[PDB]
């Protein structure tokens, strides 16, 4: 015979809890992978971005180091 | 190779009683001219300075 129900309360705060936050957090993982690619997409153009971010990655990284000629450069 | 053969026409022949005044030397680079030649064409020009200190 059984002469109560078995039951815990789980912490929670603002209607969160634990169990239902951990299976959001690989979600919140590629949101920041997307906004990462995003920015980084967007300030592609910028000369510091090009010369400290992508001339250093691999095999990819030379279609970003790009030199005028001299002789074809008034400044 | 036509438009630095329209320069030449310009400069030995229409430049007499015509101004080109919208246009400076650095623009003639990489269209027409390499930087050297260009610098070449502005030294041999005077331009105004700002005046010494004698005023
Ligand atoms: C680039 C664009 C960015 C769009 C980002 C969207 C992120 C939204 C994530 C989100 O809504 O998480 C919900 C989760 C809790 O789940 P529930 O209580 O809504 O079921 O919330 C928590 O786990 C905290």
């Amino acid at each position: 015979y059984v002469k109560k129900p078995s039951y815990k309360i789980v912490p929670h705060f603002l209607g969160f809890n634990i169990p239902t936050v951990s299976k959001w957090i690989p979600i919140f993982g590629i949101w920041g992978a997307a906004a990462g690619i995003g920015a980084l997409f967007l300030i592609e153009g910028v000369p510091r971005t090009r010369q400290d971010i992508l001339s250093k990655i691999p095999i990819i990284g030379e279609h970003w180091i790009r030199e005028i000629p001299a002789s074809d450069n008034p400044f | 190779a036509s438009l630095r053969r329209g320069y030449q026409v310009y400069k030995e022949v229409c430049a007499a009683c015509h101004s080109l005044d919208r246009i400076a030397w650095r623009n003639l680079v990489g269209v027409t001219h390499t930087t050297d030649e260009a610098k070449a064409f502005a030294e041999e020009l005077e331009y105004d300075d700002e005046p010494d200190d004698e005023g």
